[PDB]
């Protein structure tokens, strides 16, 4: 979902802006917050990508007979 | 057909092996607890945990055997080798897991009984190892649940 | 040397120090691990309900830390007081992990729609049919409950989870290689960095990346019968020829070329650095260490998949016990007793046993990733003359 | 004592040579035994006779070898103890070698046993 | 980012410097 | 047909294994009681409790075996291997559980008798331990009852 | 048609042997840790590691068992005769690997717990030994997965 | 019909035996390394090699098992007897050789770990001895691979 | 018929037995050499006869197994239960003889290591003893080779 | 000297085995189940007695 891609990118940008506003004083602290935000974005990206790759095309459907 | 010879044997074997393992573990734990109580009553009170682990293992084995027995419905289910085989496999797994857990619990109980006299922190830590062994036994029992559920394909 | 650490950074510093120390100039990936270990643990396992409850308890502990500063902790409580912030971060990551898993409170829940996933067509046909179920609408925030949480959906879901864990391990190895390259830049070797880090990195990275790209291409093509074993079937023939299942039109010859390149790079990982040193004038440990590290990464991926499967099984067992208690209780008393027993058992299994096991496994995986990555131990902490009683 | 142990090893090598000769004979002593005609009772009798010959040969050879080894160990110890006592040790070594030779002769006699078609 | 450093403390002034630097200190 | 063979074999095996376990437990308890009486004849009186518990467990196993055997009536029901297999499984499980429980309870009782000779609260500790060990006999009896019911479930 | 009995037997046996090996290793490690207790109480973190390795081995065994159980679907692609034997082979391999790993892990963990009290600087080496041991269990799980993979093709 | 099933069983037994031998060798080497690290931390780093050798032997056994699994192919040929027989023989031989070599290498490494602590010079010769021990297992693995290559028994 | 199964089983048993015997002898000899080398490392370097004998045993076993495997040519000969049973038994006997010889030789070398540590004359004596044992092993290997040759008929 | 005598006893046993091999021809006499069982049992009894005497 490209819409989900744009949403995740916007969320990352917002988080980066928040971290900058919070800790622009400490450039090293700002870099630390930026690295943390980047890592979190990468993790969420990988999770959603795996989830959607599962939904790309199903090999088989489920059976739930009583 | 030959299902009762398999299913009944598995149900009996699960309980037998689980009881044997739990009994050996409880005996080792009781010897250790007696030593600790001779050393100090507080250690005797603390040493109750291995007995609880042995009782939990025995209860799990009994529950698995009960589930296997309840699986036996010859009136509803036609005599299939697969239906008895699933119960036999579940019983064998439950019994082996119970025996292994009982032996490990006895060893851990003796160790923790020594540790309680050695140091309260040592006993507190060994409680975690006992819990881990109980969790392994529970995982075996859970696999037994899937084995029992596999019997559904037979009718 | 010892790096400055905040309250949240304290637990990461403690874990890193447990994993040895590094030189003052040597890069400390402890800060990166302070998110990576939560990132892996979230991928490793997580229960939405108890995990949220555990996070709330940790937050309450952090709030009451003022009293906890006065109130001396007992044994593991002391370590918990230090690592409360890290535990809270890990639980926060596990929240999104459970959201992906969709097992809210260790139970699937509908998202947005009345049912997140349903069966299109087959109104009279059973779920065990040729048509079976069609997911006309797919859950957008998590895995489709029909495709994952249903009775027969378990095998394909587990295979997909394992395949994703393989890619996650590949990514972790790539991150370790990047950290090694960064350290080499900090090391500032004129050509020795290119001779040592570049060949040691990249080789096994692309070796596993061939399979990762094969998995991606399979997800694009959507082969059904092989399930996640299409990659196993393809890699089953390291020899040339055949390659019918190859999605890429040139996948066979390109794969042979890549195998030849990896074979050529295998000595290039070891030989150049001692040759340069002799020209100026360990590798034996580095020998086979690449294969061992690849095996370890595969082991980490498999461990993550197994932990996720075990968590799902435990959640299913708890849900089954709760359903059995509720259904077979016309009177409120039996239902209440069963619910209380199930709640206690599930709490003990998940918040204590499963949580500790997952934390230990994640710590082991992060330690393996760091050891493969960098910092090579060999260091200690900075020594000031601080008043230990006062500070 | 090393020379005495060398004599014992020579006896062991003689036993090994006897075994090799027995194997060569059994290669030669194999009856016609056609691939098609490998079910007749006469073939079974020949096989039983050959098996009996092998059992009588090998077991006796192994027993003689073990006896020779033990006797040679004791003899080497005694020779280390007393310098004079060497011919007595050689006597026991010769006795073990004679036992091995007797086993070899038994195998040689049993060589002519087969009656298979 | 540390580096080796040496400080010569007078014997009489040593006690006061030690008492002051005791809390956190540097080296 | 041959089902009575299996049923009678299981009935005999239950009693045999229960008797063996009771014998082991009684021997261990008697050794402990003799040691306690040599140490202190007065305390020896309370020391008989583990022996009584082991004997009760053995009798319960024997009683369960007798009850299972009495159910087998060839005139009541026609030849069906399911009933015989169920009876044999019940007997085997009950006997094995009783034997393991008796051996473990005897060992624990000897240890607890020594500890009680050492300290008084150790007597209560050993009593609790034996109560914990009784879980194996309880599970064996439950499994025997379940198998006896499955025997009647035959159709 | 009689293959499913062998398949269920192998599936149960894999888990049984894995649990036995894990229990043995855990008991050995716990005894060693309790011995190391009191003398070096701070070494609780080090003593936790072998229990973690045993738990990992047990989890791998449970995963192999779940995979084997999923493999048994007689409703489609009737098991014929190769399916049950393949399941039995996979289960046996998994269980044997689990037992070997459990025994080795227990012995090494006892040695490490003994070494914990004096000169704890070798904690890194002990962890490395434990990881090298668990590599065997990982290889066994991989082999079991590979064997389970060929099960489907046997239907034809 | 069922001969390739026996071949697959032998293939699995190959990996089983290889893993058992590797685990025994690794346990011995770990005990030795623990002793050496207790002696001196410096010797600990140099002592890791035998564990790596045991792991390499285990990996070789796993690779042989994977090759054997690749050997099984329904589309290759119909039900044939020789396919199972040759595969089972190769697997059994490889597994037995691997287990024996692993036990021998474990004993050798256990001796060498203690030896190196007293004198570092003999470590060079110990390395050669361990290399020869591993080379024996490698030759056995090659011999097993030869039998696996011997697949086209029919036509 | 089932002859190839019997022959393959016999060859596998031969290889396994030879490997096990070589491993046992090598383990005993290596333990002895490591024990002896503690006193004088200089004598330890000379103690390579255990390595040589272990390699010789392994090479003999591998060669015998390879020869047996080469004998399995279904295209050349349709073979018979008689021929396969003969070849399997011959190979297995050769492997067992090699294993026993290797185990005994390693047992001797275990004490020979300490003897060499005592003096060089004991070293050369143990060398001669190991040479005799290796000669016995080579005789067993030649017997196995002749037996494999007989399988051709 | 007693060791030489004991070895001579084994040589005599070997000579007896040689005589048995000379008489091993089975065409002359047909042995049934009773005859084979009698021969095997008597031989085994003699062998047990001989081993006990040797000990």
């Amino acid at each position: 979902f490209l819409v989900t891609t744009l949403v995740f990118l916007v969320i990352g940008i917002i988080a980066s802006l928040c971290t900058r506003i919070c800790c622009n004083r400490g450039p090293s602290t700002n870099l630390l917050h930026l690295t943390l935000v980047i890592t979190a974005t990468v993790s969420c990206w990988m999770m959603w990508a795996i989830v959607y790759l599962a939904q790309m095309k199903p090999l088989i459907v489920p059976i739930l007979s009583e | 057909e030959t299902a009762p010879f398999f299913g009944f044997l598995g149900a009996a074997a699960a309980l037998v092996f689980s009881c044997m393992g739990a009994a050996y573990g409880t005996a080792k734990s009781g010897v250790g607890v007696a030593s600790m109580g001779v050393m100090r009553p507080e250690l005797v009170m603390k040493s109750i945990v291995p007995v609880v682990m042995a009782g939990v293992l025995g209860i799990y084995g009994l529950i698995i055997a009960v589930i296997i027995s309840t699986g036996i419905n010859p009136k509803a289910k036609s005599y299939y080798l697969f239906d008895g085989y699933a119960h036999l496999s579940s019983g064998l797994a439950c019994g082996l897991a119970g025996l292994s857990a009982g032996m490990a619990i006895g060893i851990v109980g003796d160790a923790g009984v020594r540790a309680n006299a050695q140091q309260p922190k040592l006993f507190v830590g060994m409680i975690l190892i006992l819990i881990f062994a109980e969790a392994l036994a529970l995982y075996g029992l859970i696999v037994g649940i899937i084995l029992s559920s596999r019997a559904g394909q037979s009718r | 040397t010892y790096f400055r650490t905040n309250k949240f950074t304290s637990a990461f510093q403690e874990i890193v120090d447990a994993y040895g120390v590094a030189k003052y100039r040597e890069a400390n990936p402890g800060v990166f691990t302070i998110v990576t270990f939560p990132f892996l643990f979230a991928v490793m396992f997580g229960d939405w309900g108890h995990g949220i409850c555990l996070l709330l308890g940790t937050l309450v502990l952090i709030v009451r830390e003022k009293k906890l500063a006065s109130q001396k902790l007992d044994d593991i409580t002391d370590m918990t007081f230090g690592g409360r912030y890290v535990i809270l971060m890990m639980a926060l990551f596990s929240i999104y992990t459970g959201l992906i898993y969709n097992e809210f409170f260790s139970v699937p829940f509908e998202i947005f729609s009345h049912s997140a996933y349903a069966c299109r067509d087959l109104s009279c046909s059973e779920a065990t049919t040729v048509g079976l179920i069609k997911v006309r609408d797919t859950y957008p925030f998590g895995v489709d409950p029909v495709w994952h949480g249903s009775r027969s959906e378990l095998p394909f879901l587990n295979s997909l989870k394992m395949k994703m864990s393989i890619l996650l391990g590949v990514a972790q190895m790539n991150l370790g290689i990047i950290l090694s390259y960064f350290n080499a830049t900090f090391f500032r070797i004129g050509v020795n960095i290119w001779c040592q880090f570049i060949p040691q990195i990249i080789f096994l990275n692309s070796l596993f990346g061939y399979l990762s790209l094969l998995i991606i291409l399979k997800w694009i093509t959507g082969s059904q019968a092989d399930l996640y074993h299409v990659m196993i079937y393809m890699f089953l023939s390291p020899t040339d020829e055949l390659g019918d299942n190859q999605l890429f039109p040139g996948q066979k010859t390109a794969q042979l070329v890549l195998l030849l390149l990896a074979f050529v790079s295998v000595p290039w990982m070891l030989l150049p650095k001692p040759f340069i040193l002799k020209m100026q004038h360990h590798q034996m440990i580095h020998t086979i260490e690449f294969v061992l590290g690849a095996v370890s990464n595969t082991a980490s991926y498999l461990r993550l998949w197994a932990l996720s499967l075990a968590h799902s099984e435990l959640s299913s067992v708890f849900y089954e016990k709760v359903l059995l208690l509720a259904w077979g209780y016309n009177n409120i008393l039996i239902l209440i007793v069963g619910i209380i027993v199930f709640i206690f058992a599930t709490v003990g299994v998940l918040l204590v046993m499963e949580t500790l096991s997952a934390f230990l496994h994640a710590l082991r995986l992060h330690w393996v990733e760091f050891q493969n990555k960098f910092y090579e131990g060999d260091g200690y902490k900075f020594s000031p003359f601080s008043f230990a009683l006062l500070d | 004592i090393t020379s005495k142990n060398l004599i014992s090893v020579i006896f062991c090598e003689a036993v090994a040579i006897y075994g090799v000769i027995v194997a060569i004979i059994l290669q030669t002593k194999l009856e016609s035994v056609p691939a098609s005609q490998i079910y007749a009772p006469e073939s079974l009798r020949a096989g039983y006779a050959i098996f009996a010959s092998g059992i009588i040969v090998g077991f006796a050879n192994l027993v003689c070898g073990l006896c020779v080894g033990i006797i040679g160990s004791s003899c080497a110890l005694s020779d280390a103890q007393n310098s004079s006592l060497f011919v007595k040790i050689l006597v026991i070594e010769i006795f073990g070698s004679a036992l091995g030779l007797f086993g070899v002769i038994v195998g040689i006699i049993m060589s002519a046993q087969a009656s298979w078609p | 980012p540390m580096q080796l450093v040496q400080i010569i403390i007078p014997i009489e002034s040593a006690h006061l410097t030690v008492s002051y630097l005791g809390e956190l200190g540097l080296l």
